[PDB]
RNA sequence: AGGUACUCCGGGGAUAACAGGCUGAUACCGCCCAAGAGUUCAUAUCGACGGCGGUGUUUGGCACCUCGAUGUCGGCUCAUCACAUCCUGGGGCUGAAGUAGGUCCCAAGGGUAUGGCUGUUCGCCAUUUAAAGUGGUACGCGAGCUGGGUUUAGAACGUCGUGAGACAGUUCGGUCCCUAUCUGCCGUGGGCGCUGGAGAACUGAGGGGGGCUGCUCCUAGUACGAGAGGACCGGAGUGGACGCAUCACUGGUGUUCGGGUUGUCAUGCCAAUGGCACUGCCCGGUAGCUAAAUGCGGAAGAGAUAAGUGCUGAAAGCAUCUAAGCACGAAACUUGCCCCGAGAUGAGUUCUCCCUGACUCCUUGAGAGUCCUGAAGGAACGUUGAAGACGACGACGUUGAUAGGCCGGGUGUGUAAGCGCAGCGAUGCGUUGAGCUAACCGGUACUAAUGAACCGUGAGGCUUAACCU
RNA sequence: CGGGUAAGUUCCGACCUGCACGAAUGGCGUAAUGAUGGCCAGGCUGUCUCCACCCGAGACUCAGUGAAAUUGAACUCGCUGU
RNA sequence: UCAGGUAGAGAAUACCAAGGCGCUUGAGAGAACUCGGGUGAAGGAACUAGGCAAAAUGGUGCCGUAACUUCGGGAGAAGGCA
RNA sequence: GUCGAGUCGGCCUGCGCGGAAGAUGUAACG
RNA sequence: CCGAACCGACUAAUGUUGAAAAAUUAGCGGAUGACUUGUGGCUGGGGGUGAAAGGCCAAUCAAACCGGGAGAUAGCUGGUU
RNA sequence: GCGAGGGGAGUGAAAAAGAACCUGAAACCGUGUACGUACAAGCAGUGGGAGCACAGCUGUGUGACUGCGUACCUU
C-alpha cells in the first residue's frame, strides 16, 4: 500500500534522486524550456516551483538556502536577479507541462516543461 | 475538519501552563479511594511533550522509593487537577529518553535563567 | 508483559533478588501477565538466610512492569523494571513482611490488600 | 513444470483473443494550423490549442 | 425500523467529568431526503428509498434526474433502501433528521473497509510464517502445503489462500451511542466503524439489542 | 574359494524393501451365556469357562499395480473427513444424601497446552487447561520448507574374519533440481447473452462466514447433611483463546522533516554549505501503514427433532408413551446474525430517461441498400484517489478545488544565517522559541485538466387471450 | 548413585554386573595447540513469542529483442462406484 | 615493474590527485512473493538436531589478572580507568 | 364371592423386526 | 604472535535451463616456512606420482586417451515395412 | 534512407525461369468465402438427422439435436 504517499521513486534511490533534480533544476532555470519524461516533468515541478518563491525574498540567508539546495552560483544569481523579480505578483504555478508524444529509444511518454512567460 | 475542531475546542482546558522539557513539574490528579477523593502529587522531570490540540500529552519522570517510574498524562484530561512548573531546566533537544539512562549526579539539569 | 522465561526482580523481603516465570497461569494458551496477575515462577537467586530457597517452585504477583498500565483517560504509568511479590503456592497470601517501591492501584482488590497496605506508595 | 500435452493450435487462437490493439479513437484539430495531433499533445509542427509554443 | 445514511467524519475523544475517555466516530447525518417508497402492491415489499448530500447537477444525468423530480427532491450523492417495519410509515419528499436516533442506545454501522490490494496469507488470513533461519529455503512467508495427497488429488472449495482484502463491505454491530447533535447534524458513536475519513456509512438501530 | 559401501553392464514389477490392493489369522471395538466377586444380591460396577460378530488401526499372509524411478522417519507450514466423544450440551441406571463420581444412551456446533531430555514418533518428567480425544486422508502434506535419523564414497572403536572386508552395533564428517501447459484453488478482468436502447435502486433462488469457554458475585452458607462440607434452577459481572474493523489514545516504523557529530574532498579563502563513507554514524519525528493499542462479535428468540420423559388410549374387560389422537425434549438440523448473490439461460422486479425521416432494389422477408439523422447514454482523452499488479472501481475537466504550486495554520525539530557584545581562545550571550519544516488542515484558478471528434440510432417479432375501441 | 535444571535418553563425577578395555595393529596421564566432537554459563540479540514498518533489486505495465525442458491425439469438471 | 595527497602502524581502510570509467535494453508502477539491507514496544534461546543466522566484542596507554604448567606458557586471562 | 364366553402355552412353518459404528459427497435398487 | 598482499577453503545465504560444467557475497585458516610463485626439465598406463583420499595423471581414472583385432560376445530388451 | 524491399517497363517460349532462380510434395503459418459454435461435460468418430449455403429431385459443403463408443504399438 501507499495511502496518501507522496513522491515517485523512479526506480533510483534516494541520492539518485536528489542529485538528478538538482542538475534538473538548474537546466530547467538556464534554458527556460526542456524536454524530459512526463513523470520527471511533474515531479520536477515540486523543486522548481519552490526555488522561485523563495527568490522572491533577495537576502544573504536566502541565497545560501539557494545555493545549498542548487550548488550552482550561475543559477542562484539568475534565481533572485532574474526570475524572483519576473515572477513577483506571480502566485505560483511558474511553470507549464506540455505533453509530446514518445521518444524512439524507449517509448516514453515525453513532455516539455518551460517557465511560463518564457 | 470543522466539525471535529468545534467538538475538540469545546473540551480543551484555558489554563494550562507553559512549560518545556526539563523542567520540573507538579502535577496534581485525583484519586478515587472508595467514596472518597482527594488530590495526589507527582513531581519530576518533563522528559517529553506532545502538542496535538485536545490529544496533547507530556511525560514526567521520576525517582520514587528506590525506582524510576513515568507518567505520561494527558494534558486535557479531567484526572489532570493543575499543573505547576517547579524549576525551570535548561537542555537542548525536545525529548529527553537518554536520561533514562541515568542517575545521581549525572542525571541532573542545569537551571535556566531568564 | 511478563511471559515464560521473562526474569523478575522481588519487591518484598522474602530473601528471593531474581525469580524467573515459569507460567503465566489463568487461561489456555495465555500468553502475558501483566500488573495484577498471578504467575508460576522459579527461584534463581536468593540471599543466604532469608524464607526461600534457590530452586523453590510457588507463585507471585506482578506489581510493576516496564509496559505498564493504562488508565481510563488514556494515561500511562511504566516502571524501569519488572517486580513482582512472593506468594504462598497455596493460600496465595504474601510470604514477606515489607514491600519496597511504588505499587499501582490495579492491586486494590480483596486478594492484594496487604500488598496494597505495605506499600511505600500506590500510584 | 512443463506440459504433458502439446496444446492445440485453437488453444493458442484463444489464448491469443485478448491481444488485438485498438486504434486511436479520433484526433484532434489544431483550431489554427488545422494540424492533426493526439489530444492534450503538442502539433508536429508544435502547436497547442491554437497557439505557437514551441519552435520548430 | 429505519437507518439513516451518513459521512465518516473522523475520529475524536469525549472526556467524561468522572476522567473517563470515550474513542467515538463522528459521523455526520444530513437529512435523509425520501425519494420512493415501495409497497407490496407495486413492488411486493415495504421500504423507503433516501438520498442526502448534493450533487453538481452537470453530473446528474437525465435519468436520475427525472427520478429525482417525480420525488420532488433536490439531488444527492446516491440512493440508498431501508426496510420498513409493520408499523412505520413514510412519505415521499419528506425528511428524516438524526433526532430518529435521539432515544437509540446501540446502533449498527456499515460501511466499505480500507482498501488493502492483493494481500498475502501472512496478513489476509494470519496464516504464521515458517523460519527465517535454519535452512529455510526461499519459503518465509509462502503458505506452506495447500492440500494432501491423491486422495483426494485436488484443492477444497474456500482454501485460504492470497488474493485481494479490504475494500468491501463490513457492519460493526451494538456501538453504544454517546451523542445526538440534531443542530450540528451529529452521531457520535464509541470506538470505529469501517472506511477512511469521508466515506459514506450506514446506520441502524441495532439488530441485537 | 571369497570380497566389493570403489563398483559396472544387460534385464525384471517374471521377484523383495515403501505406498496401494486382496485377506482379516493377529489386533482393536461390540455382543451372547452367566460361574462368581459385590455383607445379602449374577446383571450399580466387574464378569471366569466358552460362544457370535463388526472395523480395516496393529503384527502378518499373498505377490495383483509401479524396477525405460510411484523420494524415506521426524519436525515445520497448511489442512480435511469419520465418530468408537477428550471438553462443553441433553439424558437413563447407580452400591446417586449433597459436593464429587461410576456406567450406558444421544450428540461432530465449536474448542481441544507450553516446556526439559532425545533425530525421534512415542515416552518419562515440570508446569498449565473446560479439555490437552481416537482414527482416516500415499502411516495427509519435500514440483511447499527442513534434512537431525535411516541409507553411498572418508575415518575409528568393540566384535567377526588368515584376509579383502563385515555388523536393523556404536562413533565424528558428509551437494535436497524444476520459469506451471492442463485439472484444481484464491483473486481479478474481457466477450456475448438476458429480445428497442439507456441510467439507477432492488427482490433473493442459491452459496459462504460465524457457533469455544473460565473465574468471581448474587440466589445461599439456603436445599442436602450427624458433621465435614455444600448444590440444582435462575441472574449479574469480569477474563482466556479466536475473529472483524479502526488509528482517537499508548507505541513501532518513518533512507521524502529537523538537529548533533567523525574522516575527507570541493564550492578561491574566512564564515557558511554540498558530495562520499551502510541513511557514514547517531538523536528525535509528520502523514501513511501498523500491534503490543481499543472498539465490537459468538447470542437471545423461533421451527422441527435425538436419546429420554409423558398424557389420553384400545388391540389384550387389566396393564400399556402408540396402534388412532395429544404434549415436552440438546451447542447437532431449519431459521434468526454477517457477507456474496439474477450467467437464478428458470437470465426476475421497480423507478426514471431517449429515439415519432426519405427512398430504392429483390429471390418477398424478423430481406438488402442509399440518402438524411446521431438521442438518452457510453467510451476515449486529460487532472487524479486511504481504489489498484494490469484491467476494474471512485472523484474531477474552466458553468472547475481533480492534481501540483501558492497563501495561512498545524506538526516536528529545538534558539538558523548575518550582525553585535563578553572572552587570549574553544565557546557563551543577545537579536530569537529563532530558522527550516514530507505525505496533514483550511483556503486560493497561478499551472494543467481544449472547442471538438468517436461509439450508440430513428418507436422496437409472431401467436393467443383480456380489456377497450 | 551423586551433581547441574521447575523438569536433563545428552553432559560431568562415581560404582563395576568390562554382552564384547588393556599395555608400541601400544596402556594410563598430560601443559600448550585445534575453522575438531559433547555439555554449561554471562553478554547479546527478529532465532523465537509474533510479527510491523521502511530502503533498494526483481516480480507487474509499456516499447525493442527473444530462449527452454516437455509433447500419441484432445471438445483436458466434481463425487461414488467399476 | 611503477607507488602522489589528508587521516592512518600500514601496500589495511575512508575521501581524493594524475589518469580512467557509469559496466550495450530502456520507460513507468510502487500488489503478493523472492532476493540484498535498515529499525523495532515488552520479553530474551522460550527457536532449533544444534544459538544455524543475526546481534555483540573490537583501538592505544595505564592499573590489574586464577587454577594448572613441560616454567616457555596459560595471558590481550578476566576486570577496569583515561 | 362377583363378572358371562372364550382362554392359556407349547410344537411346526411363511414373511418381516432388533442385533447393525468410518473416514472427499447422497453413495449397500445404476 | 596480530595482520594486508599471496596461498588456502571451515560456516551460511544466493545461484542450481547459473554471470560460473564448482562461482559470488558476508564471515574463516596459513601468512620466514614441511611457505609461495615464474620459466624450463624428468617420470607413461598394471605404468607413473601419491604427508595415502584409490587421490591425481588435460572438465575422463578400482587401470588415461587415440587407432586397430572389431560387425568381440549378448540363452537379454527393443524393432521387423 | 543516393537503403532493404517492391511496383511498372523491357528481355525471353516461359520471370509464381530474376539469380533466396527446373520441378516445387508434406509438416507448419496465413488471407478470403460457406456453414457450425458463447446452458455446454469425456479417444472427438460412427449410425440416425433438422436447418442453411451451393451446383444441377439429386450431387457437394456444413452439422443443431440424438443411439452407440475409454487411441495405437509393445509386453
Ligand atoms: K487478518
Ligand atoms: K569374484
Ligand atoms: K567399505
Ligand atoms: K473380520
Ligand atoms: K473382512
Ligand atoms: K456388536
Ligand atoms: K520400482
Ligand atoms: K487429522
Ligand atoms: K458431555
Ligand atoms: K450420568
Ligand atoms: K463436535
Ligand atoms: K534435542
Ligand atoms: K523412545
Ligand atoms: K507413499
Ligand atoms: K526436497
Ligand atoms: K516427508
Ligand atoms: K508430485
Ligand atoms: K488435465
Ligand atoms: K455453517
Ligand atoms: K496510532
Ligand atoms: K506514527
Ligand atoms: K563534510
Ligand atoms: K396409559
Ligand atoms: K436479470
Ligand atoms: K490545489
Ligand atoms: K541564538
Ligand atoms: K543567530
Ligand atoms: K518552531
Ligand atoms: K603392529
Ligand atoms: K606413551
Ligand atoms: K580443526
Ligand atoms: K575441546
Ligand atoms: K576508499
Ligand atoms: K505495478
Ligand atoms: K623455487
Ligand atoms: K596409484
Ligand atoms: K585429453
Ligand atoms: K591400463
Ligand atoms: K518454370
Ligand atoms: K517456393
Ligand atoms: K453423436
Ligand atoms: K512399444
Ligand atoms: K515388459
Ligand atoms: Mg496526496
Ligand atoms: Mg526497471
Ligand atoms: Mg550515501
Ligand atoms: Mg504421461
Ligand atoms: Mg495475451
Ligand atoms: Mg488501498
Ligand atoms: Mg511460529
Ligand atoms: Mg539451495
Ligand atoms: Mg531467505
Ligand atoms: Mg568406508
Ligand atoms: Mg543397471
Ligand atoms: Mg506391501
Ligand atoms: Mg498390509
Ligand atoms: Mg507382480
Ligand atoms: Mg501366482
Ligand atoms: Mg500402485
Ligand atoms: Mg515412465
Ligand atoms: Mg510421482
Ligand atoms: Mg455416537
Ligand atoms: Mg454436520
Ligand atoms: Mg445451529
Ligand atoms: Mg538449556
Ligand atoms: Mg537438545
Ligand atoms: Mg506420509
Ligand atoms: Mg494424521
Ligand atoms: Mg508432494
Ligand atoms: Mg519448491
Ligand atoms: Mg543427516
Ligand atoms: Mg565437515
Ligand atoms: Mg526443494
Ligand atoms: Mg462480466
Ligand atoms: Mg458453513
Ligand atoms: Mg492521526
Ligand atoms: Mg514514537
Ligand atoms: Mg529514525
Ligand atoms: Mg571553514
Ligand atoms: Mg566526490
Ligand atoms: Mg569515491
Ligand atoms: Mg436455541
Ligand atoms: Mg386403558
Ligand atoms: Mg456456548
Ligand atoms: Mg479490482
Ligand atoms: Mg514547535
Ligand atoms: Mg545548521
Ligand atoms: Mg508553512
Ligand atoms: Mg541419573
Ligand atoms: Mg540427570
Ligand atoms: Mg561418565
Ligand atoms: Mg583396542
Ligand atoms: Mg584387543
Ligand atoms: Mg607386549
Ligand atoms: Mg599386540
Ligand atoms: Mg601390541
Ligand atoms: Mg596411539
Ligand atoms: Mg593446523
Ligand atoms: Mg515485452
Ligand atoms: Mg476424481
Ligand atoms: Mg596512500
Ligand atoms: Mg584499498
Ligand atoms: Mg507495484
Ligand atoms: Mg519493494
Ligand atoms: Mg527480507
Ligand atoms: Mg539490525
Ligand atoms: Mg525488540
Ligand atoms: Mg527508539
Ligand atoms: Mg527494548
Ligand atoms: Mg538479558
Ligand atoms: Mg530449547
Ligand atoms: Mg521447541
Ligand atoms: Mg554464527
Ligand atoms: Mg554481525
Ligand atoms: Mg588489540
Ligand atoms: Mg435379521
Ligand atoms: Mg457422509
Ligand atoms: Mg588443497
Ligand atoms: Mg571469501
Ligand atoms: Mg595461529
Ligand atoms: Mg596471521
Ligand atoms: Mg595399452
Ligand atoms: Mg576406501
Ligand atoms: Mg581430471
Ligand atoms: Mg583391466
Ligand atoms: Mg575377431
Ligand atoms: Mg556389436
Ligand atoms: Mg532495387
Ligand atoms: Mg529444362
Ligand atoms: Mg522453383
Ligand atoms: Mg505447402
Ligand atoms: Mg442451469
Ligand atoms: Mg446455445
Ligand atoms: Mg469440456
Ligand atoms: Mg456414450
Amino acid at each position: 500500500m501507499r495511502h496518501r504517499k507522496s513522491g515517485r521513486q523512479l526506480n533510483r534511490n534516494s541520492s539518485h534522486r536528489q542529485a538528478m533534480f538538482r542538475n534538473m533544476a538548474g537546466s530547467l532555470v538556464r534554458h527556460e524550456i526542456i524536454k524530459t519524461t512526463l513523470p520527471k516533468a511533474k515531479e520536477l515541478r515540486r523543486v522548481v516551483e519552490p526555488l522561485i518563491t523563495l527568490a522572491k525574498t533577495d537576502s544573504v540567508a536566502n541565497r545560501r538556502l539557494a545555493f545549498a539546495r542548487t550548488r550552482d552560483n550561475e543559477i542562484v544569481a539568475k534565481l533572485f536577479n532574474e526570475l524572483g523579480p519576473r515572477f513577483a505578483s506571480r502566485a505560483g504555478g511558474y511553470t507549464r507541462i506540455l505533453k509530446c508524444g514518445f521518444r524512439a529509444g524507449d517509448n516514453a511518454p515525453m513532455a516539455y516543461i518551460e517557465l511560463v512567460d518564457r | 475538519s470543522n466539525i471535529i475542531k468545534q467538538l475538540e475546542q469545546e473540551q480543551m482546558k484555558q489554563d494550562v501552563p507553559s512549560f518545556r522539557p526539563g523542567d520540573t513539574v507538579e502535577v496534581k490528579v485525583w484519586v478515587v479511594e472508595g467514596s472518597k477523593k482527594r488530590l495526589q502529587a507527582f513531581e519530576g522531570v518533563v522528559i517529553a511533550i506532545r502538542n496535538r490540540g485536545l490529544h496533547s500529552a507530556f511525560t514526567v519522570r521520576k525517582i520514587s522509593n528506590g525506582e524510576g517510574v513515568e507518567r505520561v498524562f494527558q494534558t486535557h484530561s479531567p484526572v489532570v487537577d493543575s499543573i505547576s512548573v517547579k524549576r525551570r531546566g535548561a537542555v537542548r533537544k525536545a525529548k529527553l529518553y537518554y536520561l533514562r539512562e541515568r542517575t545521581g549526579k549525572a542525571a541532573r539539569i542545569k537551571e535556566r535563567l531568564n | 508483559m511478563i511471559q515464560e522465561q521473562t526474569m523478575l526482580n522481588v519487591a518484598d523481603n522474602s530473601g528471593a533478588r531474581r525469580v524467573m516465570c515459569i507460567k503465566v497461569l489463568g487461561g489456555s494458551h495465555r500468553r502475558y501477565a501483566g500488573v495484577g496477575d498471578i504467575i508460576k515462577i522459579t527461584i534463581k537467586e536468593a540471599i543466604p538466610r532469608g524464607k526461600v530457597k534457590k530452586g523453590d517452585v510457588l507463585k507471585a504477583v506482578v506489581v510493576r512492569t516496564k509496559k505498564g498500565v493504562r488508565r481510563p483517560d488514556g494515561s500511562v504509568i511504566r516502571f524501569d523494571g519488572n517486580a513482582c511479590v512472593l506468594l504462598n503456592n497455596n493460600s496465595e497470601q504474601p510470604i514477606g513482611t515489607r514491600i519496597f517501591g511504588p505499587v499501582t492501584r490495579e492491586l486494590r482488590s480483596e486478594k492484594f490488600m496487604k500488598i496494597i497496605s505495605l506499600a511505600p506508595e500506590v500510584l | 513444470a512443463v506440459q504433458q500435452n502439446k496444446p492445440t493450435r485453437s488453444k493458442r487462437g484463444m489464448r491469443r483473443s485478448h491481444d488485438a490493439l485498438t486504434a486511436v479513437t479520433s484526433l484532434s484539430v489544431d483550431k489554427t494550423s488545422g494540424e492533426k495531433h493526439l489530444r492534450h499533445h503538442i502539433t508536429a509542427d508544435g502547436y497547442y490549442r491554437g497557439r505557437k509554443v514551441i519552435a520548430k | 425500523m429505519i437507518g439513516l445514511v451518513g459521512k465518516k467524519v473522523g475520529m475524536t475523544r469525549i472526556f467524561t467529568e468522572d476522567g473517563v475517555s470515550i474513542p467515538v466516530t463522528v459521523i455526520e447525518v444530513e437529512a435523509n431526503r425520501v425519494t420512493q417508497v415501495k409497497d407490496l402492491a407495486n413492488d411486493g415489499y415495504r421500504a423507503i428509498q433516501v438520498t442526502t448530500g448534493a450533487k453538481k447537477a452537470n453530473r446528474v444525468t437525465k435519468p436520475e434526474a427525472g427520478h429525482f423530480a417525480k420525488a420532488g427532491v433536490e439531488a444527492g450523492r446516491g440512493l440508498w433502501e431501508f426496510r420498513l417495519a409493520e408499523g412505520e410509515e413514510f412519505t415521499v419528499g419528506q425528511s428524516i433528521s438524526v433526532e430518529l436516533f435521539a432515544d437509540v442506545k446501540k446502533v449498527d454501522v456499515t460501511g466499505t473497509s480500507k482498501g488493502k490490494g492483493f494481500a498475502g496469507t501472512v496478513k489476509r488470513w494470519n496464516f504464521r510464517t515458517q523460519d527465517a533461519t535454519h535452512g529455510n529455503s526461499l519459503s518465509h512467508r509462502v503458505p506452506g502445503s495447500i492440500g494432501q495427497n491423491q486422495t483426494p488429488g485436488k484443492v477444497f472449495k474456500g482454501k485460504k489462500m492470497a488474493g485481494q482484502m479490504g475494500n468491501e463491505r463490513v457492519t460493526v454491530q451494538s456501538l453504544d451511542v454517546v451523542r445526538v447533535d440534531a443542530e450540528r447534524n451529529l452521531l457520535l458513536v464509541k470506538g470505529a466503524v469501517p472506511g477512511a475519513t469521508g466515506s459514506d456509512l450506514i446506520v441502524k438501530p441495532a439488530v441485537k439489542a
